[PDB]
Order: C-alpha cells, then structure tokens, then sequence
DNA sequence: ATCAGGAAGTTCATATAAAAGGCAAACGGAAGCATTCTCAGAATATTCTTTGTGATGATGGAGTTTCACTCACAGAGCTGAACATGCCTTTTGATGGAGCAGTTTCCAAATACACTTTTGGTAGAATCTGCAGGTGGATATTGAT
DNA sequence: ATCAATATCCACCTGCAGATTCTACCAAAAGTGTATTTGGAAACTGCTCCATCAAAAGGCATGTTCAGCTCTGTGAGTGAAACTCCATCATCACAAAGAATATTCTGAGAATGCTTCCGTTTGCCTTTTATATGAACTTCCTGAT
C-alpha cells in the first residue's frame, strides 16, 4: 500500500517563497562559468549577486515546465518528456526560450 | 524684503511625491532639453496612483493572509490576480515571490 | 558615505493613506522602491520619443498623457490620465 | 564530479512540483541541467561585460540586475 | 480517381512573397475597428499605412500557424484543431502571443 | 455580411498553407478571424494614439510602425 | 591660408560619414558631449553589418541567377545565417515571404 | 521639398566593393537604410545608458565597443570589434 | 521489368518599368583659434569578500517492489479536400474635388539662469512590537468495514 | 456508512529581529528678478486621400462524394513514485586579513563655441538596362502495368 503525495508537495511548494536550489552548488557553478568569460582571471561575486543570480535562474525553471506541462497535457500524456520542454522552448522563440 | 514663505508645488499640486525631484530627474537623465514645468506634475501623479493602486491591493491580500506586515508575497498575489497589473508587470520577476497556487484541474 | 536618495518615505505616506493599519517590510520596500525607478523611466522614456518624432525641444504635461495612455493597459490608463489632470488643473490655480 | 552535477534530482523535482508537474521522467535531469547551464552562460556574459566595462573585478548586485534586465527578464529587489 | 494538390499548393505559396488576404476587404475591416477609437470621427489612413499593417498581420498569422502545427504534430495529429492555436497564443505570452 | 466575414475561407487556407498546414480543421476558420481582430484592435489603437498627439487626421506609415515597433513587431521597408 | 580639407570617413578609411554619426549622436540627447572616437567606431561597425549583409543577400541573389537583389533575398540571406538571425530575431521584413520548410511527417 | 537624408548613397557603395556587379532594388535598399537606423538607435542607446550607470558625461569609444559586445551575438561582435579598434587607431595615426 | 500524359525546366525575344547617370545648390562638415572642464592619476581609509576550520544535523544516493501509464493496433464513424459551375466582389483607372498637412512670420508667455535663504530628507542613535516556532486541543480527510 | 489515525486548523506565549521613532545637518528645493527662446496661431499652398462609375474576369460560394483521417478501447510492458538508511555535504560561526572598492585633490588633454569657406549630398530630368511575360521545346516525374 502506497498513498499519493505528489498532491500535498505541489500545494506546500506553491505557498512558500525560499530558494529551492541549494546554495553552495549554485554558487561555485555561477563562478564556474564566470571564469570562461573573464580569460582565466577570478572575478570577485558579492553576496547579493549569487542571490540576485539564483532568483531569476529558478523564476525561469519553474514557469519553463510550467509551459511546458501544458504541452505534455496536450498530447494525453501526463508524464514530463525531454520533447516537450525542447518545444516550448522553441515557441516561445529566441529571446524568451532559449537563454 | 519681506521674502514669502515657501509652499512646496508637491502641496501646491496635492500630491504625496515629490514634484521638485521629479522633476531634478527629468531634467538630468538626458531625456529632453527643456522639461516642461506641468510634466513632473503630471507624472508624479500618476506614480502615485499606481502605488496606491498596488498598495491597496497588497494591504488586501495582508488582511486575507491574517497579517499585518505587507510582505513580498502579498506583492506577487495582488499583482498576478489582477489582469492589469498581470499585463503592465508582466516580464517582471518579484525576488521572494513565490507563484500562484495552481493546479490543473485534470490532475484532481 | 554618499546620500543614497530613493521614494522610501513617500511609498510609505502612500501607504498610510490607504491602510492606515498596515505597515511594510525593508524588501517589500525594495520592491516598491523599484517598481517607481521603473515605471519612471518607462514613461519618461516613451515621452522622451514622442517629442523626438514630431521634432520638439519640450517634454510637457502632454507628452506625459500620450505616454501613459501608450504604456498603461486598459481600463488603468483611463483612470491615471485623470488623476494627472485633476492634479495639474489644481496646480495652475495657486 | 562536475558542478552541473550539483544541481541535485531532488531540487530538480521540487522546482517540477512548484511547476506543478505530477509525474517526471528520468530524462528531463539532464535537460534541465543543459537549459541552465545556457540561461546562466548568457546572463554570466552580460554582468561580466558591465563589470569590465566599469573597471573592477567584483560583481554586484547592479550589474546582474543590468544583464537580467535587457534580456526582457526585470528583476525587482535588489535596486533598479 | 483524384489526387492530392496539398503539397503542390504549400510549395507554390511559400516561394511567393505577395499578400495573400485581398487588398479592399482588409482595407475596410482596419477602418472599421478605427472607429471605435476615434469617437466616431473618421480618420483618414494613408495608402502606405493599410499596406503597413497588412504586411505585420499577416506575418502574424503565418508564424502563429507555424508554431501552433507544431503542437498538431506534436499531439499525434495531422488537422489543425483551435485548441492548438489557443495554446500557442498562451506558451508566447501576453506580448508576443495574444494580440 | 459583416466586414470580418471578408477575411474569407480560401485566405485563410492560403496563410495556412504558407505556414506549412496540411489538413485544416472546420472551426479554424472563426478562430482566425479571432485572433486577426485581437491584433488589429491592439495595433490601430497605438496608430491612433501617436496620430492624435501629432495633431493629425491622416494615419501615415509611419505611426504604425511606430506602433508595431513598440510592441516588438520592428517593421522593415516603410521608411524607419 | 587654409590646408586642404580631409573629411574624417576618408581619414580613417571607412565607407559610413562619420560626420552624419557625429551629428546624430549630438542631437538625439544620448549624453552631454560626445567624444571623438566614438562615431569613428560606430561608422566602422555600421559598415560592417552592412557588408555582411550585403554578401549573403549578394549569395543569394547569384545562386537565383539574378544580378539585383529584392527584398526575398534580404529574407533569405538574413533567415538562412545563425547569428543575423539571432541579431535580427524580432524583425519582419517586408514583401519578405517565409523559408521553404515542409515538416518531414507529412511528406 | 524639404532635405531627406539617409544612408541609400553609403549602402550602395559598400555593395559595390562587396560585389562589383550587383545592383538593388528600390525597396530593398529602404530595407538596409531601416536596417542602420535601427541598429545606429540600439547600438547608441545601450551606450548612452553605460554611460550614465557610471556617471559619465561622454560617449567615448569605450562605451561604443562594450555596447557592440552587449548587442552583437557570437563571433558577429568579436568581428565587429576588431573592424572598429582598426579604424579609430587609424584615426588617431593620421 | 514497362508507357501516358501533364508538370516543370530551357531558352530566346521583347516591352517597360525601374535603376543608373548627369548637373545645380544649399547646407553642413572641416580648419583654426580661444576657452573651459572632465576625468585619469596618485594617495589613502575602510569595507567586505575569501578561505579555513571545525561542529553538526539535514538531506540526498542507492537499491528494490508494485502498480499507474505510455504505446502500438484495430475498427467504427465523422469530415475535409477535391471537383463542377455559375456569378459577384475585387480591381483598375480616371478625373474632379476638397479635406488636410507642410511651410513661413511673428511675438509672447513659459523656461532657463544666477543668487540667497530656508527647509526637508537621509544617516545614525534609542526603542517598541509582529511574527515564527512551539505546545497543545477541535476538526476535516482516508481508509475499510 | 463508521472508528481509528492522521493532517489541518487554530488558540496562545514569547524572543527577538526588525520596524518605528527621535535628532544634527546638509544639500537642495524654493523665491526673485533677468533674459532668451520655443512653439501655438494665422495664412497659404500644393499634396493627397476619399468617392464614384463602368466593367471584367477571376476568384469565391455552394453542393456532393469518398477516402483519409480522428477517436475510443484494449492489452502488453515499461518505468517512475514510495520507502529505508546513513554518510556525505552544505550551513553556520568567526577571527582575521587583505585585496579591491570608494573618496579626494590636481591639472592637462580633450571637448566645446564661434567664424569662414568650400565640398558633399540630395533632388530632378535623362537614358539604358534587368526582369516579367509569352511561346514553343524538351525533359521528367508520377500514375498505371
């Protein structure tokens, strides 16, 4: 016997506000990626730029599947696939989808 | 001589923003040569307005959360329940905001 | 340290028009703050075009009516138009 | 070890479930951590350009705030 | 007997570069929907004006099909449905998708 | 007959046909014509908006595309 | 007496006139002064757009045994090419027409 | 009939050396003339606004080259950066 | 493996609309000199970012079962493209015409400018309270009879 | 249709983090004359959009059929959520520390202002050419065999 819960973890993350990604492997990722940018040398990040940083960097995650499930309930299915998140990246177009 | 008292043209006009650094601010962001002297006027106005307009609304959505203190979360609701301010921030991401509750209804 | 000027104090004189029981946050302070720096310069930027088009050297209260009538959607940019225009009618009478 | 590699299962389906989603396949870890990888590569470009542009070597919140805010992404919080 | 002309007409029309809605009826549906904006008085449009906004609403309405086949594909379909284009106009946004 | 009743069946398969549509269902043909005056209300209310600050009657091309590049639908070839 | 004038596009070798660039940087209002070498990088990076441009549209036009190029071949040249795309992503081009692409399903 | 300048003179002759025997039509030479107007207008307004979030008052080269590697994509701006720090170092020579 | 017949590509001639070319004028870009003034540079305080290092409990990684879910397939029934036929909305074009926008002069009221004085807004203190976690009872699901 | 467990909701206590309130004071906003200039107003012209009429034919509206779909249901098999557990990893505190950012004063090279003069750019006739169009030919591609 096993009972559903994906019903009372989508309501209990709905009404919080805190970062869902953990805050140290973000913050090497983000000065990860800043050292192919700057020619080898280590920029310095403020504290209130990892967190400026990790705010839209979910703010996009979570409304990408949620335009994204729209298109997995149209195609009868109720499983997230990798095709559709690749299509609703592609409509919403160059500027808003990809990056 | 007998030099007059000042009045402010933010009590002149009524208003709660200040006219005199609207104004200072349309006259040194590069946006015209001459600023007109009803523009800041005008425009502070209408941002005040749209703050009462988000204002009310949040302090709402305080009173329907059982809380005093406007928090960034009853920003976001009273902002995303509404379908123009929904449409005049609509590409804005609000820092400890959280989403709407949403769920599909062919889940339930 | 420098002056660091912002809309803090009149955010909250607003607020305390509208809900005399109700006080806000640091953050939603911010948020507040910034929300006013950009409808600022939304507005100000649209009007600076439109006198820029028609070859003017003035933003008056004119170019400030067309440009909220242009950004502020719907039934909001009929009621902004005229809280400026009870406001600058009541200014030139002073 | 890589460091998209931090990027967990489990933080990948509680932004899912904050989506809303109520089954995920297995594939879509990866996809997630490739459309991350590439949002962060390009608003990492612009802070770094506005940084460099200024001379200095620390990042602020401004200069994020800056790269978010051309992208058509306006982030309020943090000073704009 | 017959035979199919589908692919004989995509292939004919999309190396055309003229306007495909006709020039009158467009010309007086814009001068209708003007009316409700201009308080009942006419204004005039230029010749070069109700070319000008046939030549964006029509490049409206091929990139919409375009991205809403694209949901009838991804369905398992092959008929372009309403509740595609109604999808397609929700994934867009409230900028680029509705109006 | 209404003036939107003239954005008649064969234009509309005609776009779609350009757009690459192979089969075209029956109730498409009033779901374009709903969304063209959708568009068509949020464009010519822009024209008009910057005609009447100019003090004008006659709706030039270049108020629409000032009216489309506002909404970033940037109009190539009507001067600009 | 004066010397010989030397305008500055043929000073610097470039095509666009960086006085007109000069011109409209001071009376459009985008800051107080304006220096000396920015309408000379300007100009250079203005001819420098166009000439990309004007290649692919140039390619384009050849390859439809055509010695004049039309607007389609500007739709072409820009929609075919990666970045040009990615540069001029939201822009609709006029008496433009779209790119041949058929979904692979229906065929 | 008033001045009507624009830059139909200047694409023309930048054709003509990117390939000699080719003309353009009318229409598309107004589609190139929006073109420069249009990335003249972006290109100078991303730097007028580094300018002014460093409290400048001056629209250098400076300004020019880190609003082209802003708006420029991929290997286009790393081209066009090298195009414009040959011309103005050619300025600066003669 | 074999023919039929329209579809599409070749190719040469030809109008003709459209692009290239020549010539004047006005306007604006350049040379030159006098003047201001911004900002790169040097010296200095002080803020705040990084790295370690330890403590530690919070949480993700790994593996195994079980059942809700995806996918291919077949068959019934709807429906959309194809075809025939007439006829009616688009289109050209054509001149009259008259509402209208672009041009030119002049001047007056609104806008800047410079100086002095008051005054409100920000920064830095002391001080008061909303709320988040905690403890514990009433009540609205979720079985399983 | 009914009893236990449980998840939800709520009633209340309080520690403290954070909002509120209280003060020097400084920059900046406001009042007062001065001067300059932008733009609303009127006259006028020449551009240009609306309206109408005849036609003419091409494209659209309507009916009908049939074959290519959409939809629903079923069953096989895959695969993802639930559950346990413990050890690895992120969080926190913190003393320092030291690079790098922020502030301040200086003058010089770069930018502006003004005058003159001349060379570029655009606008309007004039030719000359690329491209659409026609018309027959030839291949060739698709349905049939």
């Amino acid at each position: 016997r096993r009972r559903q819960g994906w019903l009372k973890e989508i309501r209990k993350l709905q009404k919080s506000t805190h970062l869902l990604i953990r805050k140290l492997p973000f913050s090497r990722l983000a000065r990860e990626i800043c050292v192919k940018f700057t020619r080898g040398v280590d920029f310095n990040w403020q504290a209130q730029a990892l967190l400026a940083l990790q705010e839209a960097a979910e703010a996009f995650l979570v409304h990408l599947f949620e335009d994204a499930y729209l298109l997995t309930l149209h195609a009868g299915r109720v499983t997230l696939f990798p095709k559709d998140v690749q299509l609703a990246r592609r409509i919403r177009g160059l500027e808003e989808g990809l990056g | 001589k007998a030099r007059a008292k000042a009045k402010t043209r933010s009590s002149r006009a009524g208003l709660q923003f200040p006219v005199g650094r609207v104004h200072r601010l349309l006259r040194k962001g590069n946006y015209s040569e001459r600023v007109g002297a009803g523009a800041p006027v005008y425009l502070a106005a209408v941002l005040e307005y749209l703050t009462a307009e988000i204002l009310e609304l949040a302090g709402n959505a305080a009173r329907d959360n059982k809380k005093t203190r406007i928090i960034p979360r009853h920003l976001q609701l009273a902002i995303r329940n509404d379908e123009e301010l929904n449409k005049l921030l609509g590409r804005v991401t609000i820092a400890q905001g959280g989403v709407l509750p949403n769920i599909q209804a062919v889940l339930l | 340290r420098s002056r660091k000027e912002s809309y803090s104090i009149y955010v909250y004189k607003v607020l305390k028009q509208v809900h005399p029981d109700t006080g806000i946050s640091s953050k939603a302070m911010g948020i507040m703050n910034s929300f006013v720096n950009d409808i600022f310069e939304r507005i100000a930027g649209e009007a600076s075009r439109l006198a820029h088009y028609n070859k003017r050297s003035t933003i008056t209260s004119r170019e400030i009516q067309t440009a909220v009538r242009l950004l502020l959607p719907g039934e909001l940019a009929k009621h902004a138009v005229s809280e400026g225009t009870k406001a600058v009618t009541k200014y030139t009478s002073a | 070890r890589d460091n998209i590699q931090g990027i967990t299962k489990p933080a990948i389906r509680r932004l899912a479930r904050r989506g809303g989603v109520k089954r995920i396949s297995g594939l879509i870890y990866e996809e997630t951590r490739g459309v991350l990888k590439v949002f962060l590569e390009n608003v990492i470009r612009d802070a770094v350009t506005y940084t460099e542009h200024a001379k200095r070597k620390t990042v602020t919140a401004m200069d994020v705030v800056y790269a978010l805010k051309r992208q058509g992404r306006t982030l309020y919080g943090f000073g704009g």
